[PDB]
RNA sequence: CCUCCUAAAGAGUAACGGAGGAGCACGAAGGUUGGCUAAUCCUGGUCGGACAUCAGGAGGUUAGUGCAAUGGCAUAAGCCA
RNA sequence: AGGGCUACACACGUGCUACAAUGGCGCAUACAAAGAGAAGCGACCUCGCGAGAGCAAGCGGACCUCAUAAAGUGCGUCGUAGUCCGGAUUGGAGUCUGCAACUCGACUCCAUGAAGUCGGAAUCGCUAGUAAUCGUGGAUCAGAAUGCCACGGUGAAUACGU
């Protein structure tokens, strides 16, 4: 079912298939499960047609894709065009949590330019 | 016809007073949806096309009308002929069933719709918005699709201005910005 | 970042922001306390934060304060 | 061999005069019937930006014409079936 | 005083961690050595999801504390997928240290979840409790170990020959 939206998570255990979310994580989903009535072990494409309309109504409480990198940029941008050391460090693409540049950082920024 | 009457009803009356209209033959009537999205691309694919047709076939109630180019002069490419479009305009009935099918289920499946531009309008006074993305509305199946879709609408009225253009769709349930 | 409970501030910038908030507007600030957090009173405030060599203009703005004076002064020069 | 100027408002006229083209192309790019009409700019529109498609407004043969140039073409010779 | 030594298109050396099913994860559970410690190690109890906080006993030590070994084993699950693999990255919010965490601290919660499917030419260590792998402690030090030094658990292969 699309859930949250779209994501058709199934053939999995309910935990792990709910994360599948773009906005939940492993905690939130054994957790979301128990607070819904939904075990864990319960896969849901089988599950009940009903016990799914639970889940999106418990999961509608936590930001999701949709407005979650929605705002999640909207961070960014403000202390970006602010001025502030960490915005700088995005719009020139370095690490902001402030790592070592001279070495590592392929994740960060772009691999090789050699 | 159901939001027809509402024109005759509620509306005119209200422009009737408001714009202080002399004659009900001057309201500004609603003249025909055209839809539009100007898939393009093709070349790449080309299939995809008959699929932004098949999908507005579908948004639609009648047939696609697959445009040509036109000028040839395109860096894109373009050559005279070659596909890439599918206009569609509305039909009376379809048309105002259309203009109820959305601003009551289309716009209302949001994205994150929060307001609607109150200047997509024109000079002589219609307004044309961009989807942005194909809400996936009562469309041929939902999670069957392919790569997005997006597409265009434009109202079109017989308002002598673009703010008599506003009394209108005002009056119906023009969801709007404010 | 964190510093559990507590914005903290040297006093020299305080003594002299408070004047300048009730004083009104005027000349900037000149601080090296960089690391001291800015505060609703500073907003829109003339402040020279020294970064190695000078000072430089800041303003302080709504968003901007729970930060320190200091991430808003590039220390060293690149290209 | 074709087109314009030279060529003195009929035809026609010379130069080792000034400028370009032809040696083909189409079974439709012929026939007829029926229908259509641009270029370009402005404005407003998902991805559409200098420049695609869409909506209006201004505009009016400045488009188009299988290929040169001249003359012609809306009753269109231009465009679609 | 503040900044710099943590700069960056880049190149090289030494390492840490992955690419998984000789595994991940859940639960239950068995065995160790060697050390450190009165501006110290800090229990029990209480609160907090957690880092940690409040109160506060004990030990200057075969008495007390750091301190709950990890592999392993039993059951269960995942069924080979860039995955319940792998965790960089970043975002939001916090804890503690210390005048002081912007530049530049360690850690926690939730979210995010990249590279990576075992690595070319070439090259390194190791002959036995060795290699490989698993954890543990200490010096430095307010607070920044994958480094260094040290400890024990499990525990190979191969050596014709020059
Ligand atoms: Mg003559
Ligand atoms: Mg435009
Ligand atoms: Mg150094
Ligand atoms: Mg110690
Ligand atoms: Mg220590």
């Amino acid at each position: 079912a699309r859930i949250a939206g779209i994501n058709i998570p199934d053939h999995k255990h309910a935990v792990i298939a709910l994360t599948s979310i773009y906005g939940v994580g492993k905690t939130r989903s054994k957790a979301i499960l128990a607070a819904a009535g939904i075990a864990e072990d319960v896969k849901i494409s089988e599950l009940s047609e009903g016990q799914i309309d639970t889940l999106r109504d418990e999961v509608a409480k936590f930001v999701v894709e949709g407005d979650l990198r929605r705002e999640i940029s909207m961070s960014i941008k403000r202390l970006m065009d602010l001025g502030c050391y960490r915005g700088l460090r995005h719009r020139r693409g370095l690490p902001v949590r402030g790592q070592r540049t001279k070495t590592n950082a392929r994740t960060r920024k772009g691999p090789r330019k050699p | 016809a159901k939001l027809h009457d509402y024109y005759k009803d509620e509306v005119v009356k209200k422009l009737m007073t408001e714009f202080n209209y002399n004659s009900v033959m001057q309201v500004p009537r609603v003249e025909k949806i055209t839809l539009n999205m100007g898939v393009g691309e093709a070349i790449a694919d080309k299939k995809l096309l008959d699929n932004a047709a098949a999908d507005l076939a579908a948004i639609s109630g009648q047939k696609p009308l697959i445009t040509k180019a036109r000028k040839s002069v395109a860096g894109f490419k373009i050559r005279q002929g070659y596909p890439i479009g599918c206009k569609v305009t509305l039909r009376g009935e379809r048309m105002w069933e259309f203009f109820e099918r959305l601003i009551t289920i289309a716009v209302p499946r949001i994205r994150d719709f929060r307001g609607l531009s109150a200047k997509s309008f024109d000079g002589r006074g219609n307004y044309s918005m961009g989807v942005r993305e194909q809400i996936i509305f009562p469309e041929i199946d939902y999670d069957k699709v392919d790569r997005v879709r997006g597409l265009d609408i434009t109202i079109t009225t017989t308002a002598k201005s673009d703010e008599e253009g506003r009394a209108l769709l005002a009056a119906f349930d023009f969801p709007f910005r404010k | 970042r964190s510093l559990k409970k507590g914005p903290f501030i040297d006093l020299h910038l305080l003594k002299k922001v408070e004047k300048a908030v009730e004083s009104g507007d005027k000349k900037p600030l000149r601080t090296w306390s960089r690391r001291s957090t800015i505060f609703p009173n500073m907003i829109g405030l003339t402040i020279a934060v020294h970064n190695g060599r000078q000072h430089v203009p800041v303003f302080v703005t709504d968003e901007m304060v729970g930060h320190k004076l200091g991430e808003f002064a590039p220390t060293r020069t690149y290209r």
